[PDB]
C-alpha cells in the first residue's frame, strides 16, 4: 500500500548544496493522518533526527544545525525534499526518509537509505595482490590476500574466481582515514589450492571504468 | 495536625471612620456641544497632527472626568463645628442625574469593500460562482446597549489581542493565538457589536469585514468581574446595564479556508459538487424596537448602599462617569449645491455627512469629616500616599531606614557605571491619556429649591 | 537535550532465552496530563532499516508477535523478550519523543549464543608492487573468533607503536556464526628499511596469552 | 476535608464520636462576555427545494443537490445543582428482535439514559438522538453535532 | 419528508440568569445543601454568549486586493466564574444511624 | 424526528441511496393525591342519589 | 476539573458574595 524510495546526488563537494529528493505512493501528506520526517546515520555511530514537516506547512529543525537545514514537501506530485546548503566533512552519513505517525509517535516503515559520502574528489583504486612469504615450509593453511587501497567512490564489489572450489569468504568493510578509501580481502582454504589450483581479483569500480584481473 | 495559616490585615468599610453632617451642597454643568463625522476623523493635509474635524458617533464611549474644588479652602462663617487641627474635609456623592435631549432614532453604518461572498438563507447552488475579487457595498445597523459607571478610579477595561506565540513547533498551525489584556478605557474607543471584544487594527489584514468605523480600532468592553474584586472597591459605586441584538441575515466569507473540514464528518460529491466552498460564517445584528420605558436616563439615582467597601467617598475631589448611548444616534444628511439650474443632474451637489451629540450633568453632594488621629493615619497610608500628601499636613520616611547599607559609591561614576535613575513623580499617572474634561470649581451652590434636583432631593430625604 | 544511554553495547543470548535489554534517560517521560509514556523501539535487521515494535512503552505494533513487550516508567525502562528465536539477530535502538527535539539512544546488538573461539593466526609482508610506490603496509588477518571483545597490539622489534593501527571488524558469518576483523600496520617505507622484525599479536578473551606470527624483514 | 482543617477553635465539636460535613447556601455563577450568538451549518446539507410559496412543478431530476446553509438554535439557559453528577437521556437503536416479516426498514427506538459529560451539547429542536448512528446521510444537521450524539435533563426520573 | 429550522428570538439583558445569587433556604429533596464526599456538581448551559470571531492573516501583501493572499480562521472563547458561600454542619453518630448512612453509601 | 437509512456504501453520494423516515415521539407522567371521604346516609339521600345516577 | 483544596477563607468581608450575604443575614 504504501511505497517509498529515495533519490539523491550521490557525489557532493565540500561548501555545495545538497538536493535529497523523497518520493511516496500510497498517500497523500495533504490528509490529516499523514507525516514524514527525515533522519541520518553514519556507518559506524548511532541515529540522530533532523527534520520533520507535517500538514500545515510549519517546520522544525534540529536545533544544533538550525540554519543550513530547510524542508519542503511538494505535495501535488506527493514529494518531500532535503535542502542543506553548504555540506562540510560532518556529513558523511547514510539518510533515512520515512513516514512517521503520533498515536505510535515512532517511524512506521523506511526506505532504501541514500548514501551520501562527500570528499574532495574520485581517485582510481590501485589493487595489491598480497603474495605468501617465503619462509618454512609451514603448511597450514594457505590464505592468500588482495589489498584495494587509495580510491573513492563507494561502493566496489570484490569477487573471486567463478564456480570453482568455494569455502568461504571474508568480505572486509572501508576503513576511514584522509579521503582515499582504504579495504581489503581474504579467503581462507586449508593449503591445497595454491600455487596449484587458480586464484584471481575481480575489481569492478563502477565510476572510472577501469577493470585490471591479477593473479598471485 | 493542622494550624490556622496567616494572619493578614483585612480592609475594613468606609463607615467606620467617615462621619457625615447635615450640610449638603448642588452643582451642575451647562449644556455640552459635541458633533463630528460618524466615520472616520479629517485630519489636515498639511499638518497631520492637527485636526479639523474629529470623529465621534454614537457608538464610543463618553467618559467624562469632573473636578471639585477642594473643601480646605472653603472660609466659612461658623467653623465651630469641626477642627482644622486635627481633622480635615473630603466630599462624597450621593446623587446622579443624566440628562440627553435629542429625540430618538438608531444610527447606522457601513462598508463599501465588505466580504461578502453570497446569501446563504434559501439558495446557494453548485457550482463556485467565477471571480478574484467579490466585495460589496453593504450597510447594517448595531445592536443596541445601555450602561452606567461611577466610581473614583476610572474604569478598567479587558480586550483581546495578539500576543505571545510559543516555542518553534511544526506541529502548532499558523494560527495567531489569542491573549487577554487589561486597559484603561479611553475616550473615543467603541464597544462591542456582536464580533468580540478583540482589536482589528493588528488581527484583520484584509480590513473588509467589520464596517467601517471599527477596522482600525479597540471595542474595548467594561469588566464587571474583576472590577467587583478589587478588595479597596474604589472603583465601581454603582451600575446598571441593559442591551438586546438579534439575527437579521446570514453570510459566508470568501477565500483559501485556512483548515480543511475533516473526511470523517461527510461524504464528498462529484460532478457539479467537486470542490467545497467556504466554512466560516458570520450573522449581523440588526437591533430591536427602543421605547421610552426602556430608557435609563433623566432619572433621579440615590445611592445609600454601594457594593463595594467605599460609601461614596471620593478620594481625590474628582469623579469618573462614564455613559454608552445608541438611542439617539442618528445621522442626518447635508446637501450643498456647486450650481443652480432647472434641471437634475447628479454633480452640481455635494453631500456631508455629520452627527450632533449633547450631555447633561447634574449631582448633589454632602460634606463629610475625617477624625484624623494615629491608629487611622497608616490606614490609608497602605492604601494610598498622594492623598496624604497633596492634603499639606506631613510627609514621609518611607522606612524606620533600611537593614542592609547597599554600598552606596562617592566618587561619581567613573568605574563601574550602574543605573543613576533621574526621578520624577510625573505629577499623575493619568496625563497620558485624554478624557472630555468640564471644571465645576466655580459651580457649587448651597440654596437647593432653585434647581430640579434638590426639589426632587427634599422630598426623598423628607426634609 | 534530554540525553539517551542504553546498555549493554551488545549482549549474547542463547536459542529459547528471555533476554531484557536497559535503556535510560536524564529526565522522566511522563506528562501530567496525558499519562502515556512517550518512548518506542526499533529493530536493525543487517542489510535491512530499522522498523517498528512497540509504542507508547506497552501497546504493540501490527505484526510484532507477543514475545516483544515493553515496560518501564519514569526514568528507567526495559525492553523484555520472552522467546528469543533465529530472526530478531539485528540492532536496537531506543528513542525518546517527549521533549523537543528527539534523539535515539546509543543501541544494542543482539547476537544468537554459540562457540567460544580463538582465532587463527597469520601475517603478510607489505607486497613489492607497493614497495614500487614508496608504501609499507603490513597487514595481519585474525579471522573465525568470538566474541568480538578482543585486544590488538603491534610489536616491531618487541616495542609496542600505536601509531598506523587501523582495525575493522566484518559482520558474522552466517553459518561458522564467529566473527573477523583485520589489522593493517600502515606506515612509510623509510621507517620500513630501518627495523627487523614484525609481530602481530592478540589478546582475546578466550586466550589471553597471546598469539603469534611474525616474520624478519630481510629474510627470505 | 472538615476533619483535616487548621480551625481556629475546635472546642465546639467533640471529635472523639462525631463528624464535621460541608453545606451549601451560597452560590454564584459569574459569567463576563458580550451577548454576540453564534451561527452555525453544514456544506453539503440535504436540501431539496424551497417548500414555503413557490413549488410550481414538474418533477426535477439531479444526482445530488447538497447545499451551503447556516442557521442558529434556540437561546436556552439552565442551571443545576447536584450531589451526584447529573443524569440525562438520548434516543437511540437497540434490539430489532428479527421476526414476523418486516417489510419496512426502520429501526425501532429504545430509550437510553446515561451520565452528562463536557464537551457534549443540548438539543437543537432536532430531537434528543444519537446523529452518528441513526443518520448515515451526515447531511441533515450542521456539522457541529453530526458525529455525536445531544442530551437533554430528565427532570421527573 | 419536511423538517423545520429553528430561529433564536431577542435576547435580552434582564432575562438572563447569572450574575445575581441565591440562597437555598429548602430544596425540594431531601438534603437540603448536606454535600456528601466533600464535592459539588454544577453544569450550566448559556448559547447567548456564543458569538464567533473572524480571524485572517496573510501570505504576501499587495496593492491589489486578491483573494488568494489571505486565510481565515474562526475562533470562539467563554468565561466563567464560580463563586461559594458554605456552612458547618456536625453529626452526632449513635448507633441505628450508621445502619442508615451504609445503606445510603 | 428523521431518520435516513442506506442500501449500499460507496465513495460518493447518490440520490437513489438512502430511504427515510419521519417520527414523533412523546412523554408524560401522571400524579394524584386523593383525600378519603364517607357517606352518611338516611333515606332522602338514597332518593338524591338514584336520580342523580 | 476545578480544585478548591487550598482557597478556603473565614473572613466574610473581603469578597463581593459574603458582603450581599451579610446583609441578608441581618447580622
Amino acid at each position: 500500500q504504501v511505497t517509498l524510495k529515495e533519490s539523491g546526488p550521490g557525489i557532493l563537494q565540500p561548501s555545495q548544496t545538497l538536493s535529497l529528493t523523497c518520493s511516496f505512493s500510497g498517500f497523500s501528506l495533504s490528509t490529516s493522518g499523514m507525516g514524514v520526517g527525515w533522519i541520518r546515520q553514519p556507518s559506524g555511530k548511532g541515529l540522530e533526527w533532523l527534520a520533520h514537516i507535517w500538514w500545515n506547512d510549519d517546520k522544525n529543525y534540529h536545533p544544533a544545525l538550525k540554519s543550513r537545514l530547510t524542508i519542503s514537501k511538494d505535495t501535488s506530485s506527493n514529494r518531500v525534499f532535503l535542502n542543506i546548503a553548504s555540506v562540510d566533512t560532518a556529513d558523511t552519513a547514510t539518510y533515512y526518509c520515512a513516514r512517521i505517525h503520533y498515536v505510535t509517535d515512532a517511524l512506521d516503515y523506511w526506505g532504501q537509505g541514500t548514501s551520501v559520502t562527500v570528499s574532495a574528489k574520485t581517485t582510481a583504486p590501485s589493487v595489491y595482490p598480497l603474495a605468501p612469504v617465503c619462509g618454512d615450509t609451514t603448511g597450514s593453511s594457505v590464505t592468500l590476500g588482495c589489498l584495494v587501497k587509495g580510491y573513492f567512490p563507494e561502493p566496489v564489489t570484490l569477487t573471486w574466481n567463478s564456480g570453482s572450489l568455494s569455502s568461504g569468504v571474508h568480505t572486509f568493510p572501508a576503513v576511514l582515514q584522509s579521503d582515499l578509501y582504504t579495504l581489503s580481502s581474504s579467503v581462507t582454504v586449508t593449503s591445497s589450492t595454491w600455487p596449484s589450483q587458480s586464484i584471481t581479483c575481480n575489481v569492478a569500480h563502477p565510476a572510472s571504468s577501469t577493470k585490471v584481473d591479477k593473479k598471485i | 495536625v493542622y494550624l490556622p495559616p496567616v494572619p493578614v490585615s483585612k480592609v475594613v468599610s468606609t463607615d467606620e471612620y467617615v462621619s457625615r453632617t447635615s450640610i449638603y451642597y448642588y452643582a451642575g454643568s451647562s449644556r455640552l456641544l459635541a458633533v463630528g463625522n460618524p466615520y472616520f476623523s479629517i485630519k489636515s493635509p498639511n499638518n497631520n497632527k492637527k485636526v479639523l474635524v474629529p470623529k465621534v458617533s454614537g457608538l464610543q464611549y463618553r467618559v467624562f472626568r469632573v473636578r471639585l474644588p477642594d473643601p480646605n479652602k472653603f472660609g466659612f462663617p461658623d467653623t465651630s463645628f469641626y477642627n482644622p487641627d486635627t481633622q480635615r474635609l473630603v466630599w462624597a456623592c450621593v446623587g446622579l442625574e443624566i440628562g440627553r435631549g435629542q429625540p430618538l432614532g438608531v444610527g447606522v453604518s457601513g462598508h463599501p469593500y465588505l466580504n461578502k461572498f453570497d446569501d446563504t438563507e434559501t439558495s446557494n447552488r453548485y457550482p463556485a460562482q467565477p471571480g478574484s475579487d467579490n466585495r460589496e457595498c453593504l450597510s447594517m445597523d448595531y445592536k443596541q446597549t445601555q450602561l452606567c459607571l461611577i466610581g473614583c478610579k476610572p474604569p478598567t477595561g479587558e480586550h483581546w489581542g495578539k500576543g505571545v506565540a510559543c516555542n518553534n513547533n511544526a506541529a502548532a498551525t499558523d494560527c495567531p493565538p489569542l491573549e487577554l489584556f487589561n486597559s484603561i478605557i479611553e475616550d473615543g474607543d467603541m464597544v462591542d457589536t456582536g464580533f468580540g471584544c478583540m482589536d482589528f487594527g493588528t488581527l484583520q489584514a484584509n480590513k473588509s469585514d467589520v464596517p467601517i468605523d471599527i477596522c482600525n480600532s479597540t471595542c474595548k468592553y467594561p469588566d464587571y468581574l474583576k472590577m467587583a474584586s478589587e478588595p479597596y472597591g474604589d472603583s465601581l459605586f454603582f451600575f446598571l446595564r441593559r442591551e438586546q441584538m438579534f439575527v437579521r441575515h446570514f453570510f459566508n466569507r470568501a477565500g483559501k479556508l485556512g483548515e480543511a473540514v475533516p473526511d470523517d464528518l461527510y461524504i464528498k460529491g462529484s460532478g457539479n459538487t467537486a470542490v467545497i466552498q467556504s466554512s466560516a460564517f458570520f450573522p449581523t445584528p440588526s437591533g430591536s424596537i427602543v421605547t421610552s420605558e426602556s430608557q435609563l436616563f433623566n432619572k433621579p439615582y440615590w445611592l445609600q448602599r454601594a457594593q463595594g467597601h467605599n460609601n461614596g467617598i471620593c478620594w481625590g475631589n474628582q469623579l469618573f462617569v462614564t455613559v454608552v448611548d445608541t438611542t439617539r444616534s442618528t445621522n442626518m444628511t447635508l446637501c450643498t449645491e456647486v450650481t443652480k439650474e432647472g434641471t437634475y443632474k447628479n454633480d452640481n451637489f455635494k453631500e456631508y455627512v455629520r452627527h450632533v451629540e449633547e450631555y447633561d450633568l447634574q449631582f448633589v453632594f454632602q460634606l463629610c469629616k475625617i477624625t484624623l488621629t494615629a491608629e487611622i493615619m497608616t490606614y490609608i497610608h497602605t492604601m494610598d500616599s498622594n492623598i496624604l500628601e497633596d492634603w499639606q499636613f506631613g510627609l514621609t520616611p518611607p522606612p524606620s531606614a533600611s537593614l542592609q547599607d547597599t554600598y552606596r559609591f562617592v566618587t561619581s561614576q567613573a568605574i563601574t557605571c550602574q543605573k543613576t535613575a533621574p526621578p520624577k513623580e510625573k505629577e499623575d499617572p493619568l496625563n497620558k491619556y485624554t478624557f472630555w474634561e468640564v471644571n465645576l470649581k466655580e459651580k457649587f451652590s448651597a440654596d437647593l429649591d432653585q434647581f430640579p434636583l434638590g426639589r426632587k432631593f427634599l422630598l426623598q430625604s423628607g426634609l | 537535550d534530554i540525553v539517551m544511554s542504553q546498555s549493554p553495547s551488545s549482549l549474547a543470548v542463547s536459542v529459547g532465552e528471555k533476554v531484557t535489554m536497559s535503556c535510560k534517560s536524564s529526565q522522566s517521560l511522563l506528562y501530567s496530563s496525558i499519562q502515556k509514556n512517550y518512548l518506542a523501539w526499533y529493530q536493525q535487521k543487517p542489510g535491512q532499516s530499522p522498523k517498528l515494535l512497540i509504542y507508547w512503552a506497552s501497546i504493540r505494533e501490527s505484526g510484532v508477535p507477543d514475545r516483544f513487550t515493553g515496560s518501564g516508567s519514569g526514568t528507567d525502562f526495559t525492553l523484555t523478550i520472552s522467546s528469543v528465536k533465529a530472526e530478531d539477530l539485528a540492532v536496537y535502538y531506543c528513542q525518546r519523543y517527549y521533549g523537543y527535539p528527539w534523539t535515539f539512544g546509543g543501541g544494542t546488538k543482539l547476537e544468537i549464543k554459540r562457540a567460544d573461539a580463538a582465532p587463527t593466526v597469520s601475517i603478510f609482508p607489505p607486497s613489492s608492487e607497493q614497495l614500487t610506490s614508496g608504501g609499507a603496509s603490513v597487514v595481519c588477518f585474525l579471522n573465525n573468533f568470538y566474541p568480538k571483545d578482543i585486544n590488538v597490539k603491534w610489536k616491531i622489534d618487541g616495542s609496542e607503536r600505536q601509531n598506523g593501527v587501523l582495525n575493522s571488524w566484518t559482520d558474522q558469518d552466517s553459518k561458522d556464526s564467529t566473527y573477523s576483523m583485520s589489522s593493517t600496520l600502515t606506515l612509510t617505507k623509510d621507517e620500513y628499511e630501518r627495523h627487523n622484525s614484525y609481530t602481530c599479536e592478540a589478546t582475546h578473551k578466550t586466550s589471553t596469552s597471546p598469539i603469534v606470527k611474525s616474520f624478519n624483514r630481510n629474510e627470505c
